[PDB]
C-alpha cells in the first residue's frame, strides 16, 4: 500500500496502455528532475490543453493552426511573466524562503500551521551551499540523506547538523561513541588476503 | 427430510478410523486372525497341499511352509500381523514349526470368542491361558521318550530328519534324507557350535531330484578367463584387492620431464606387473582367486606361468572360500605367501546343464564346508527344496542344542489336551473354563491332520482318546491310508524337534495373549 | 479476437464518501476485536498460525500480527501497534482503540459538509495541547528506590497473565534492566534484547523461575574428561575455528618424494598444537567459540584441564562477553590478559529434561543476564516472555525519563476537562472538531467499565463531575472492583513516555486515513 | 536509538557543516509520504536561491495569463486567434480546481478572482492587484503578497 | 463478528461459542485416555499410515500418536509433553484432572457465573493443596526396598504384572551403581539395548555395556576374557590432507612406493596399538580390545589381527562416556602418551550374532557405574512396551532418589487433599466460594477412574473411602482387587513427589488459562 498524493509517484506506479497516456505519465517524470514540485499542475494544464483543441478542430479549425497558435500564446505568457514579478530575494530574505516552502508543503502530510518543517528545510539548504567556478553557488540537495524511522509523532523530527548514516557498527565490542573522532573513508575490502585467477599457490 | 447423525464427543478425524468394545475391535480381531487360520490349515502336514503366491513383483512362489507364504501376502490388518511376525520368531529361533504357531493361536483365539460371549471377560481368560501354558512347559520334558544322541553319525541322523522333510516334500522323504545327511555331519565342529551358514545350496536347472547330490566344497557359477582349467595340486591364494596392480588413492597422476621417463614408462609398467605374479608362481600356487577386476597385463603372466584365475565378484562368496580351503584374504597386493595359502584336492571346470561351474572338490580332506547341487526341471522346483533343506539344516541346529526329541505326528498334542484337562478338572475356581478350552486348541492340531488326508476327524479324533488310557502315551497318526487304525510312533520313526514344539506352544500363547490385550483400536489414514 | 481499447486496465477506481466513510468502518473493525483486552478484567484471545502453532495472548500487538486483512486502510493500524510495540512496552491496546474512536468522532463532521483538512488542522491542535497537559500532571521518580520501581512495573502486568505471580515477576524484570545498564563512553544505553535473553524450557513450576546471575546456554561438554564443575574459571572466548581448514587461495602441493605426504599429515597436527599452546599461556580454564574444535585441539585442551565448549551461538557469545568482562578475539596468538574472563562465579553443567545446559553464573558484577522461564508447556512461557518484555521495555522507560503519568482513566480525563476549557476561547468553526477530541478521549475509562461489567452512565458522569475540580485531578477507574478509586491509594501509574506515544500515534493515525479520498488498487509493480 | 534500530550520526563534520533529516512518523506508510513531501520541499528552496525570482502562488499567475492573453489575440489575430483565446481558457483550470476541492463556490470566486486582475491591467492607476490569489480556507479572494504564498 | 469482515475466509468463536468448543473438546480427551490409568487399564493399538503396530498405554504417547486436529487437544498434549519429559510417569493423570477442571467449571458458568471468578477459586485452592502436599509426604531415607515398591506401581501400570517382577529387579539394581555421595544421577550412563533373542520375560541387567556393533574382521577373536579395553577417538582409515594436493610420480617403480608412503602416517598409528599390547606383559592370553568411535580401513584391521587385537568401529558419541567409566581407562584423542593408565579391565568380552547382526557384550568390572537394560523383546512392538516402560520407571526411582522424602499411592493422596478443601472452603469468604469446590470435585476423578477401569462401582467406591478417611487419621486409597478402602502406605504403592507437585501446579494453570480464552479463531491467510 502506498498512500501519496504527487503527481509523479502516482502516475509512475500506475499502469497505463493507451499511448496518448504515457505522454502525460512520463510528462510527470520529467518535473521531478527538471524542477522538482511542479507534478500534479502540469498534467491538469497537458489535459486540458488537448480538451479545448479537441473543441477547435470539431469547428473545422486546421491543427497546425492550433499547434502554431498555442507557441505564440506559450512564448508570451513566459514574457508576460518575466515582466511582472514582485521582488527578488533582498528585499524579502529568510521570509521568502520560509513562505516557498510553507507552499510546497499545504497539499502534503506536513502543512501544520506552525514553521517546524519549513525552518529545518530552509536550514538544510543553507548548511550545503557548495561554490562553483565562475560564480555559481549551486545547491545540492541530493547531498541530505532523508532517513525514516516509525518512532514520535512529526514534531520530533530532528536536524542533524552533519550526516546521518544508516548502518550498524556490527561488531558488539567497540566503542559506539568517539569524541574529536578522525574519520578513516576508504572502500577496499577488508577481508584475508585472497590471490588473483592468475596468481596459484603450487 | 430425512435427518442424520452427526459427531458426538471426540470425532476430530481427519479421514481416520476408531474402533472400541468387544464387538467392535476384540470380536473383529479373532475373526480376522481366524481367516488367516484357515488359510494355511490346508499347507499343514505331510499330506498337505501347496500354494501359488504371487507377490507385488508379479513373480511365482509355490510351496507347502507357512512361513514363506506370510512374507509375500500383504496383509493389513494389524491384529494379523500379530501372529505373522509370531511365525517369524519361530523362524528365527529354531527354523521349523511356523505352521504350528498359526494353527494353536488361531484356535486359541478361535475359541476365547466362545469365552467372551458365553461369560467372563479378557481378565480370565488371559490368566487362564498362561497357567494352562505354564503346566502345558512341564508335560513336554515328561512326554520325551527317545534323544538324538547315541551314534551321530550319517546312519542314524537320515531317519532323525525324515520328519522335517516328508511334511514338504512327502515323496521324496528318502533322497533328500540322505543328501542332509552326507552334509550337516560332514561339518561338524567335533562338539562345538554348529554353524547352519556353511550349507550352501547351488540350483542348478536340468534334471530331476535322482541327479542331486552333495560336493565338499563350493560351487560358484563363473568362468576362468584362461586355459589353466584342469587342477590337480590345488594350491588357492585368496586375495580381496583387485588383481591389476597398485595404484594410490588420493589423485593418481603420472609425471614425463623427459623422453627417457616416456619410452621406459610402458616397458616398466609391464617388468613391475611380471615379477608379482611370478612371485606366486615360485611358491607353487595354482589358482589366484580376486575379488575386484583384473587388467590385460596381469593375465597375460597368468596364462604364462599356468596359474588358473577366479574372478568373484561377491564379497560374502569371498569370504566362504576363505572357510573352505582354508586360507586367508589378503588385503594388499601379492606377497611371498608364507603359511596363509590355500589346499584344496581338485579345483575343476564343468558344464552341467548348460551352466560352466567352479568346483573347489575336497576329495580326502571332505569336512571344511558342504555344498547341496540340487537339480530340478522348474525354477521353481528348486525353491521349494531348498526351502525343505533349510529346513533339514535348521532341525539339525536344533538338535545340536537340545538332543530330546517328542513322538509327532499327532501323539503329543492329545497327551498335552489330556493333562491340560486333568488340570481343569482340578481347579477350584471361575477360569478353570480357560484352562479347558486350552487343551482343546491342541484337540485341533491333529484334526487339522485329518481334514488334509480326506478322513472324517471326527471319528479320527476318538481313537485317539481311546488309546490314550493313561500308560501309552505314543499312538498317533497313521495318514498313508483311509480307514487309520493309527499306530505307534517311536516305531515308525515320526519325532522332531522337541526344542522347536517348546517354543512354539510359548510363542502362540504369547501371540493370542497380545491380541486379547488389545481392546481399543486406533488406526491413521493409510497411504 | 481483439482486444479492448481500454486504459488502466484490471484496476479498480473508487472515490467519494465510499473512501472517506469507508476507512472509518476499517478502523471501527479493528478496534472492536482488541476491545476485549485493555482492563485488568481481560480475557485471552486463542489464535492460530499458518506454521501449525498456537499463540494463546490477551497483548494488543501479538493479537494484531496474526490478522491477514485485504483492507488497505486495515493494514495501516496494524503497523500503528507494530509501532507502539518498538517504542514502549505497554503501549499498544490503548491507541488502536483510541485511534479508532478519533476517527470515530471524525466521520460524524465529514457528513456535515465540513473539509478533512479543518479536522486535521483542529486535531493537530489538540495534540499539541495534550502532551501540555499531561507535563503538568506528571510527578518526579526516585529511581534509586526499590521499592517505588516495583510499583511502576507491576501496574503494567496487572493486565497481563503475571498478575497473579506479581511478586515473582517484578522482582525479576526489575534485576534483568538494572543488570544490562551498561555504560562505557559518555552516553548511557539500555539493551534489553540483545543482552537480556529470556530463554524458556519446558517443566517444573513458575515460582521456580528467576533472573541468573550471568548467562546460560544449551550445550555440552567436547569431551566427557573436561570438567562440570568449575568453582571460579578464566573464561576465554574465541571467534576462529580450532580446526585445520583450506585457505582462500587456489593452494595445490606436488608431492613426488616419499617423506613429502607424511610430512604435510604432520604439520597439520602441529598446526594445532601451536594454536593449543597460544590459549594456555594465559592459563584458562573454560574455552569457547563459535566454530568446530577438532579431535587434535580436544587432546591438548584434555591434558591441560580445559573444558571446550564447541559451538556457542554469535549472539550468544556476545552475551557472555558482557557477563564475564572477556573480548572475543579471533586470532589464539594474539591473546592477552585483558581478553581472559576474570570475575566469573560458578560454572555447572546442568541437565534440565534430559539435555545438558551450560551455565555461567554468580559472576560479580555482569552487563547482561539471562531469565530462566520454567512452566507448564512451550504455550504459556510464549506469553510470560511476551508479558516479561513488556515488563522490561516499560522500565527503561522510567530509567531514561523518570516520570510518571496517573493511569486507569485518570489520565484520560484530566485532559478530557482540559481540552473543554481551553475549547471556550477558540469562536470558530475548528471549535466543534476540538471538542471531540476529548470525547474521543473518555473511551479508555469507557473500556475499563466494560470489560468489568460495571455502568457506563452512572459511572461516566461522576467521573466527569471528579474533574471539574482543580484539586483532586487524579480519580480514576478502579478495574478490579469496579467503582472510583484515586489512583493515589491504589498505585496505579503509567510512565511519560508511553503516554505521550499513545496519543501521539492516535492523532497522526487519524491524521493519515482522513486525507484519503481515493484507493486504486488492481497494478502490479517489479 | 533511533525505535529499535541502530543509527550512526556525525557532529558537524568540521569541515564544510553539512546537514541530514531524520522523520518520524506513526507508520511505514506516513514515512514514505514525509519522505516524498520533505523532497519536493528541498527542490522549491534550491530554485529561489539559485534563480532569484518568485511569483506568486494559488492561481494569481493563472488570473492574470487568462486576461492578458485574450488581449494578445485581438491585437495580432487573425487566424490563429482562436488558438491563443483557448489557451486562456486553459489556464483558468488551475484556479478552478483549488474551488472544487474546497468545495467552495466555482464560478463566483473564479469570477471574482479575474475581476482584479482585470483591472491591474486596463486602469493604469497603479492598483497593485497583480499578486490577488485564493483563501481556500475562507472562500475570498486575497493578496499572496502579504500572505506568504509564493511559488518559484 | 469483525473478523468475518475484514477476512471473509477467517472461522472465529464468540464468548459462549469458544468455551464450549474447548470444554467438549477436553471431555474427548478426558473419555479416550481414562481407560488406561493404573494397572487394570486395556492396551491401546495404534497404527500409523505405514501399517506398523504401536502398542501402549502411556498417556503421552497416545496423545501424539492419534489423527486429532483440535487447537484444544494440541495445548494438552504440550503439557502432556513436559510431564514425560523431566519425570517420566504423571501423564494420564494430567489430562484426567484439566478434563474435570473444565467440566466441574462448566457447571457454574453456564449458571450465570463469570470464568474469571472460578479461577480466583482455583489459585485459593492451589495454595491449600501445596500445603497439604508437604504434611502427607513420607521420608523414608532412601531405603532399596522402598524404591522397589516406587518402581513396582511405575511398572504395573505399563506391563500385566508378569514382567513387572522382571524390570523391578533391572531398574532398582541398574539406578544404584551409578552414583553416590549425593550426586545427581545421569540417566544417559543407562544404555538400552532392543533384542529379540527370548522372550520378553528376559530382561536382565548387564554391569557392564552392549554395543551393537561387533568385529568388522573374521580372523579376530569372538570371545575374549581378562581383556584390556583402549577407548580411541582417532581415524584409522586412509584421510587425505585438507589442502587438496595428489601425487606426482614419474616411473612405475616410484608408484609402488608412493602407495607404501602414503599409509605411513595410518601405520604409525597402528604401531602405537601393538607396543602397548607387548608392554603390557603379553606372556599370557591378555586380550585387547579397541572400542574406536571413528572408523578402521581394513588394512589396519588385517594388522591388528595378526597379533590378536580385537578391534571394533563406528561407535556412539555416549559410548566415549559410558565405557570410560566402566572400564576406568581415558578415552584418548591421540596416540602421543600412550600407557598402561589410560587402559581398561573387563573379565568378559563376547559377541553374539542375531541374524547377521553382531552385539558386543563387556561384562565383569569392578565398580562400572555404567549398566545397561538388555531388553530381548519377541516382536517388534513389544519393544515399545518395554522401552516405554523402564524409561517410565528409571525416571521414577530417580526422582525418589534426588527428593528426600516419598508420596503415598493411588487415593491416599487425592482423596485426602479433597477433604482438606471442603474444611478450608469458608475460608476465602467472597465470590469465589465455589471455585474451591470445583477444584476439589476435579481432584476425585483419580479414585473414580481407578474404580471405573478395575469394574467396581464409580459413586459406591467413593462414598465407602471418603468414610473412612473422616473417620480416622489414615490416608486410605483405593484397592483393585475388592473395592475395599485399603491404606496406599501399607500395601506398598507409593508415589513421586514431583509428580503430585506439578500435577496441582501444571494443570491448574492450564485450566485457568483455557477458561479465560473466548476468541478462538483462525486468521494469517
Ligand atoms: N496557501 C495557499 N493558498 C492558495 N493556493 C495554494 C496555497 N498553497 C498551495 N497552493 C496551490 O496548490 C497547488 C499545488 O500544486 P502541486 O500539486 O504542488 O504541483 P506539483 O504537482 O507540480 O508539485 C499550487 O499550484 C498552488 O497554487
Ligand atoms: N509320517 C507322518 N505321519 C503322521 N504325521 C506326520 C508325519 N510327518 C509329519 N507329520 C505331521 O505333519 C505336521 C507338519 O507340521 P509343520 O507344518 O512342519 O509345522 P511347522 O510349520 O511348525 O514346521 C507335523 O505336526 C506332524 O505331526
Ligand atoms: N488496577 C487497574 N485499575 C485501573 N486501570 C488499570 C489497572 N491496571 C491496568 N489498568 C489500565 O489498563 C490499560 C492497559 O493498557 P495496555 O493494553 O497494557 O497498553 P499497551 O497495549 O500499550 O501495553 C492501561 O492503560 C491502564 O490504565
Ligand atoms: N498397584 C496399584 N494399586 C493401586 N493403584 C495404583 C497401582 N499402581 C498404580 N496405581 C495408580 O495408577 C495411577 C496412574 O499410574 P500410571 O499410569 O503409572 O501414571 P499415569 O497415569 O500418570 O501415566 C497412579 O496415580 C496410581 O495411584
Ligand atoms: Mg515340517
Ligand atoms: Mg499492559
Amino acid at each position: 500500500v502506498t498512500i501519496t498524493n504527487d503527481g509523479a509517484t502516482i502516475l509512475k506506479l500506475l499502469e497505463v496502455e493507451h499511448p496518448a497516456a504515457k505522454v502525460l505519465c512520463e510528462l510527470a517524470d520529467l518535473q521531478d528532475k527538471e524542477v522538482g514540485d511542479g507534478t500534479t499542475s502540469v498534467v491538469i494544464i497537458a489535459a486540458e490543453l488537448l480538451k479545448n483543441a479537441d473543441e477547435l478542430v470539431k469547428q473545422k479549425i486546421h491543427p497546425t493552426s492550433v499547434i502554431s497558435g498555442y507557441r505564440l500564446a506559450c512564448k508570451e505568457a513566459v514574457r508576460y511573466i518575466n515582466e511582472n514579478l514582485i521582488v527578488n530575494t533582498d528585499e524579502l530574505g529568510r521570509d521568502c524562503l520560509i513562505n516557498a516552502a510553507k507552499t510546497s508543503m499545504s497539499s502534503k502530510i506536513i502543512g501544520i500551521n506552525g514553521d517546524f518543517f519549513a525552518n529545518m528545510v530552509v536550514d538544510a539548504v543553507l548548511a550545503i551551499k557548495y561554490t562553483d567556478i565562475r560564480g555559481q553557488p549551486r545547491y545540492p540537495v541530493n547531498s541530505v540523506n532523508i532517513l525514516k524511522a516509525h518512532g514520535r509523532s512529526q514534531m520530533e523530527s530532528m536536524l542533524i547538523s552533519g550526516y546521518a548514516l544508516n548502518c550498524v557498527v556490527g561488531s558488539q565490542g567497540m566503542p559506539k561513541r568517539i569524541v574529536n573522532a578522525k574519520i578513516a573513508c576508504l572502500d577496499f575490502s577488508l577481508q584475508k588476503t585472497k590471490m588473483k585467477l592468475g596468481v596459484q599457490v603450487v | 427430510h430425512v435427518p442424520k447423525a452427526p459427531g458426538f464427543a471426540q470425532m476430530l478425524k481427519e479421514g481416520a478410523k476408531h474402533f472400541s468394545g468387544l464387538e467392535e475391535a476384540v470380536y473383529r480381531n479373532i475373526q480376522a486372525c481366524k481367516e488367516l487360520a484357515q488359510t494355511t490349515r490346508t499347507a499343514y502336514g505331510p499330506n498337505g497341499m501347496n500354494k501359488m503366491v504371487i507377490n507385488h513383483l508379479e513373480k511365482l512362489f509355490v510351496t507347502n511352509d507357512a512361513a514363506t507364504i506370510l512374507r509375500e501376502l500383504e496383509v493389513q490388518h494389524p491384529a494379523a500381523k500379530m501372529i505373522v511376525m509370531a511365525s517369524h520368531m519361530q523362524e528365527q529361533e529354531v527354523g521349523d514349526g511356523t505352521n504350528f504357531v498359526l494353527v494353536f493361536a488361531g484356535a486359541l483365539l478361535e475359541l476365547a470368542e466362545e469365552l467372551l460371549r458365553i461369560g467372563l471377560s479378557v481378565s480370565e481368560v488371559i490368566e487362564g491361558y498362561e497357567i494352562a501354558c505354564r503346566k502345558a512347559h512341564e508335560i513336554l520334558p515328561n512326554l520325551v521318550c527317545c534323544s538324538a544322541k547315541n551314534l551321530r553319525d550319517i546312519d542314524e541322523v537320515s531317519s532323525l530328519l525324515r520328519t522335517s522333510i516328508m511334511s514338504k516334500q512327502y515323496g521324496n522323504e528318502v533322497f533328500l534324507a540322505k543328501l542332509i545327511a552326507q552334509a550337516c555331519v560332514s561339518i561338524f565342529p567335533d562338539s562345538g557350535h554348529f554353524n547352519v551358514d556353511n550349507i550352501r545350496v547351488c540350483k542348478i536347472l536340468g534334471s530331476g531330484i535322482s541327479s542331486s547330490s552333495v560336493l565338499h566344497g563350493m560351487v560358484f557359477k563363473k568362468e576362468t578367463e584362461g586355459d589353466v582349467t584342469s587342477v590337480k595340486d590345488a594350491k588357492i591364494a585368496v586375495y580381496s584387492c583387485p588383481f591389476d596392480g597398485m595404484i594410490t588413492e588420493t589423485k593418481g597422476t603420472v609425471l614425463i620431464k623427459t623422453a627417457e621417463e616416456l619410452m621406459n614408462f610402458s616397458k616398466g609398467e609391464e617388468n613391475l606387473m611380471d615379477a608379482q605374479v611370478k612371485a606366486i608362481a615360485d611358491t607353487g600356487a595354482n589358482v589366484v582367486v580376486t575379488g575386484g577386476k583384473v587388467a590385460d597385463m596381469a593375465l597375460h603372466y597368468a596364462n604364462k606361468y599356468n596359474i588358473m584365475l577366479v574372478r568373484l565378484n561377491s564379497k560374502w562368496d569371498l569370504r566362504r572360500l576363505c572357510k573352505t580351503v582354508g586360507a586367508t584374504a589378503l588385503p594388499r597386493l601379492t606377497p611371498p605367501v608364507l603359511e596363509e595359502m590355500g589346499h584344496c584336492d581338485s579345483v575343476y571346470l564343468s558344464e552341467v546343464g548348460d551352466t560352466q561351474v567352479v568346483v573347489f572338490k575336497h576329495e580326502k580332506e571332505d569336512g571344511a564346508i558342504s555344498t547341496i547341487v540340487l537339480r530340478g526341471s522348474t525354477d521353481n522346483l528348486m525353491d521349494d527344496i531348498e526351502r525343505a533343506v533349510d529346513d533339514g539344516v535348521n532341525t539339525f541346529k536344533v538338535l545340536t542344542r537340545d538332543k530330546r526329541l517328542v513322538p509327532g505326528g499327532g501323539a503329543t498334542e492329545i497327551e498335552l489336551a489330556k493333562q491340560i484337562t486333568s488340570y481343569g478338572e482340578t481347579c477350584p475356581g471361575l477360569e478353570q473354563y480357560a484352562i479347558k478350552k486350552f487343551a482343546e486348541a491342541f484337540e485341533a492340531i491333529p484334526r487339522a491332520l485329518a481334514e488334509n488326508s480326506g478322513v472324517k476327524a471326527n471319528e479320527v479324533i476318538s481313537k485317539l482318546y481311546a488309546v490314550h488310557q493313561e500308560g501309552n502315551k505314543n499312538v498317533g497318526l497313521d495318514i498313508e491310508a483311509e480307514v487309520p487304525a493309527v499306530k505307534d510312533m517311536l516305531e515308525a520313526g515320526i519325532l522332531d524337534t522337541y526344542l522347536g514344539k517348546y517354543w512354539a506352544i510359548k510363542l502362540a500363547t504369547n501371540a493370542a495373549v497380545t491380541v486379547l490385550r488389545v481392546d481399543q483400536i486406533i488406526m491413521a489414514k493409510p497411504a | 479476437h481483439r482486444p479492448v481499447l481500454v486504459l488502466s486496465q484490471n484496476t479498480k477506481r473508487e472515490s467519494g464518501r465510499k473512501v472517506q466513510s469507508g476507512n472509518i468502518n476499517a478502523a471501527k473493525t479493528i478496534a472492536d476485536i482488541i476491545r476485549t483486552c485493555l482492563g485488568p478484567k481481560s480475557m485471552m484471545k486463542m489464535l492460530l498460525d499458518p506454521m501449525g502453532g498456537i499463540v494463546m495472548t490477551n497483548d494488543g500487538n501479538a493479537i494484531l500480527r496474526e490478522i491477514q486483512v485485504q483492507h488497505p486502510a486495515a493494514k495501516s493500524m496494524i503497523e500503528i501497534s507494530r509501532t507502539q510495540d518498538e517504542e514502549v512496552g505497554d503501549g499498544t491496546t490503548s491507541v488502536i482503540i483510541l485511534a479508532g474512536e478519533m476517527l470515530s468522532v471524525a466521520e460524524h463532521f465529514l457528513e456535515q459538509q465540513m473539509h478533512p483538512t479543518v479536522v486535521i488542522s483542529a486535531y493537530r491542535k489538540a495534540l499539541d495541547d495534550m502532551i501540555s497537559t499531561l507535563k503538568k500532571i506528571s510527578i518526579p521518580v526516585d529511581i534509586s528506590d526499590s521499592d517505588m520501581m516495583l510499583n511502576i512495573i507491576n501496574s503494567s502486568i496487572t493486565t497481563k497473565a503475571i498478575s497473579r505471580w506479581s511478586s515473582l515477576a517484578c522482582n525479576i524484570a526489575l534485576d534483568a534492566v538494572k543488570m544490562v545498564q551498561f555504560e562505557e563512553n559518555g552516553r548511557k544505553e539500555i539493551d534489553i534484547k540483545k543482552y537480556a535473553r529470556v530463554e524458556k524450557i519446558p517443566g517444573g513450576i513458575i515460582e521456580d523461575s528467576c533472573v541468573l546471575r550471568g548467562v546460560m546456554i544449551n550445550k555440552d561438554v567436547t569431551h566427557p574428561r573436561m570438567r562440570r564443575y568449575i568453582k571460579n574459571p578464566r573464561i576465554v572466548l574465541l571467534d576462529s575455528s580450532l580446526e585445520y581448514k583450506k585457505g582462500e587461495s587456489q593452494t595445490d602441493i606436488e608431492i613426488t618424494r616419499e617423506e613429502d605426504f607424511t610430512r604435510i599429515l604432520q604439520m597439520e597436527e602441529e598446526y594445532i598444537q601451536q594454536l593449543c599452546e597460544d590459549i594456555i599461556q594465559l592459563k584458562p580454564d573454560v574455552v569457547i567459540t563459535e566454530k568446530g574444535i577438532s579431535d587434535l585441539a580436544q587432546h591438548y585442551l584434555m591434558r591441560a584441564n580445559i573444558t571446550a565448549i564447541r559451538r556457542v551461538r554469535k549472539t550468544d557469545n556476545n552475551r557472555i562477553a558482557r557477563a564475564c568482562g572477556a573480548r572475543i578475539v579471533s586470532r589464539p596468538e594474539e591473546l592477552r590478559e585483558d581478553d581472559v574472563g576474570t570475575g566469573a562465579g560458578l560454572l555447572e553443567i546442568k541437565k534440565i529434561g534430559d539435555e545438558y545446559f551450560t551455565f555461567i553464573t554468580d559472576c560479580k558484577d555482569p552487563k547482561a543476564c539471562t531469565i530462566l522461564l520454567r512452566g507448564a508447556s512451550k504455550e504459556i512461557l510464549s506469553e510470560v516472555e511476551r508479558n516479561l518484555q513488556d515488563a522490561m521495555q516499560v522500565c527503561r522507560n522510567v530509567l531514561l525519563d523518570p516520570q510518571l503519568v496517573p493511569g486507569g482513566g485518570a489520565s484520560e480525563m484530566a485532559v478530557a476537562h482540559a481540552l473543554t476549557e481551553k475549547s471556550k476561547a477558540m469562536t470558530g468553526v475548528e471549535q466543534w472538531p476540538y471538542r471531540a477530541v476529548a470525547q474521543a478521549l473518555e473511551v479508555i475509562p469507557r473500556t475499563l467499565i466494560q470489560n468489568c461489567g460495571a455502568s457506563t452512565i452512572r459511572l461516566l458522569t461522576s467521573l466527569r463531575a471528579k474533574h471539574t475540580q482543580e484539586n483532586c485531578e487524579t480519580w480514576g477507574v478502579n478495574g478490579e472492583t469496579g467503582t472510583l478509586v484515586d489512583m493515589k491509594e491504589l498505585g496505579i501509574w503509567e510512565p511519560l513516555a508511553v503516554k505521550l506515544q499513545t496519543y501521539k500515534t492516535a492523532v497522526e493515525t487519524a491524521v493519515l486515513l482522513l486525507r484519503i479520498d481515493d484507493i486504486v488498487s488492481g497494478h502490479k509493480k517489479k | 536509538r533511533i525505535c529499535d534500530d541502530e543509527l550512526i550520526l556525525i557532529k558537524n563534520t568540521k569541515a564544510r557543516t553539512s546537514a541530514s533529516i531524520i522523520l518520524r512518523g506513526a507508520n511505514d506508510f506516513m514515512c514514505d509520504e514525509m519522505e516524498r513531501s520533505l523532497h519536493d520541499a528541498l527542490c522549491v528552496v534550491k530554485r529561489v536561491l539559485e534563480s532569484k525570482s518568485v511569483v506568486p502562488g494559488g492561481g494569481a499567475v493563472e488570473a492574470a495569463l487568462s486576461i492578458y492573453l485574450e488581449n494578445y489575440a485581438t491585437s495580432m489575430g487573425s487566424r490563429e486567434q482562436l488558438a491563443i483565446a483557448e489557451f486562456a481558457r486553459s489556464l483558468l483550470v488551475i484556479p478552478n480546481t483549488l474551488a472544487v476541492n474546497a468545495a467552495q463556490d466555482s464560478t463566483d470566486l473564479v469570477a471574482k478572482l479575474r475581476a482584479f486582475h482585470n483591472e491591474a491591467q486596463v486602469n493604469p492607476e497603479r492598483k497593485n492587484l497583480k499578486w490577488i490569489g485564493l483563501d481556500l480556507s475562507n472562500g475570498k479572494p486575497r493578496d499572496n503578497k502579504q500572505a506568504g504564498v509564493f511559488e518559484p | 463478528a469483525a473478523v468475518k469482515t475484514l477476512n471473509p475466509k477467517a472461522e472465529v468463536a464468540r464468548a459462549q461459542a469458544a468455551l464450549a468448543v474447548n470444554i467438549s473438546a477436553a471431555r474427548g480427551l478426558q473419555d479416550v485416555l481414562r481407560t488406561n490409568l493404573g494397572p487394570k487399564g486395556t492396551m491401546k493399538m495404534l497404527v500409523s499410515g505405514a501399517g506398523d503396530i504401536k502398542l501402549t498405554k502411556d498417556g503421552n504417547v497416545l496423545l501424539h500418536e492419534m489423527q486429532i486436529q483440535h487447537p484444544t487437544a494440541s495445548l494438552i498434549a504440550k503439557v502432556a509433553t513436559a510431564q514425560d519429559d523431566i519425570t517420566g510417569d504423571g501423564t494420564t493423570s494430567n489430562v484426567l484432572i484439566i478434563g474435570e477442571l473444565l467440566k466441574q467449571a462448566d457447571l457454574y458458568i453456564s449458571e450465570g457465573l463469570h470464568p474469571r471468578i472460578i479461577t480466583e477459586g482455583f489459585e485459593a485452592a492451589k495454595e491449600k493443596a501445596l500445603q497439604f502436599l508437604e504434611e502427607v509426604k513420607v521420608s523414608r531415607e532412601m531405603d532399596r526396598e522402598t524404591l522397589i515398591d516406587v518402581a513396582r506401581t511405575s511398572l504395573r501400570t505399563k506391563v500385566h504384572a508378569e514382567l513387572a517382577d522382571v524390570l523391578t529387579e533391572a531398574v532398582v539394581d541398574s539406578i544404584l551403581a551409578i552414583k553416590k555421595q549425593d550426586e545427581p544421577i545421569d540417566l544417559f550412563m543407562i544404555e538400552i539395548m532392543e533384542m529379540k533373542h527370548k522372550s520378553e520375560t528376559d530382561t536382565s541387567l548387564i554391569r557392564g555395556l552392549v554395543l551393537d556393533h561387533g568385529a568388522r574382521h573374521p580372523d579376530m577373536k569372538k570371545r575374549v576374557e581378562d581383556a584390556y579395553i583402549l577407548t580411541c577417538n582417532v581415524s584409522l582409515e586412509y584421510e587425505k590432507t585438507e589442502v587438496n594436493s595428489g601425487f606426482f610420480y614419474k616411473s612405475a617403480e616410484e608408484r609402488e612406493k608412493l602407495v607404501k608412503a602414503e599409509r605411513k602416517f595410518i601405520e604409525d598409528r597402528v604401531k602405537k596399538i601393538i607396543e602397548l599390547k607387548r608392554k603390557v606383559c603379553g606372556d599370557s592370553d591378555k586380550g585387547f580390545v579397541v572400542i574406536n568411535q571413528k572408523g578402521i580401513d581394513p588394512f589396519s584391521l588385517d594388522a591388528l589381527s595378526k597379533e590378536g587385537i580385537v578391534a571394533l568401529r563406528r561407535a556412539k558419541r555416549r559410548n566415549m562416556e559410558r565405557l570410560t567409566l566402566a572400564c576406568g581407562g581415558v578415552a584418548l584423542n591421540s596416540f602421543d602418551d600412550l600407557s598402561p593408565d589410560c587402559l581398561g579391565h573387563a573379565g568378559l568380552v563376547y559377541e553374539y550374532t542375531l541374524g547377521e547382526e553382531k552385539f558386543t557384550f563387556i561384562e565383569k568390572c569392578n565398580n562400572p557405574r555404567s549398566v545397561t537394560l538388555l531388553i530381548k523383546g519377541p516382536n517388534k512392538h513389544t519393544l515399545t512396551q518395554i522401552k516405554d516402560a523402564v524409561r517410565d520407571g528409571l525416571r521414577a526411582v530417580k526422582n525418589a532418589i534426588d527428593d528426600g522424602c516419598v508420596v503415598p499411592g493411588a487415593g491416599a493422596v487425592e482423596v485426602a487433599m479433597a477433604e482438606a478443601l471442603i474444611k478450608h472452603k469458608p475460608s476465602v469468604k467472597g465470590r469465589a466460594q465455589l471455585g474451591v469446590q470445583a477444584f476439589a470435585d476435579a481432584l476425585l476423578i483419580i479414585p473414580k477412574v481407578l474404580a471405573q477401569n478395575s469394574g467396581f462401582d464409580l459413586q459406591e467406591t467413593l462414598v465407602k473411602i471418603q468414610a473412612e478417611h473422616s473417620e480416622s487419621g489414615q490416608l486410605v486409597g483405593v484397592d483393585l482387587n475388592t473395592g475395599e478402602p485399603m491404606v496406599a502406605a501399607e500395601v506398598g504403592v507409593w508415589d513421586n513427589y514431583c509428580v503430585k507437585k506439578q500435577l496441582l501446579h501444571s494443570c491448574t494453570v492450564i485450566a485457568t488459562n483455557i477458561l479465560l480464552v473466548d476468541e478462538i479463531m483462525r486468521a494469517g491467510m
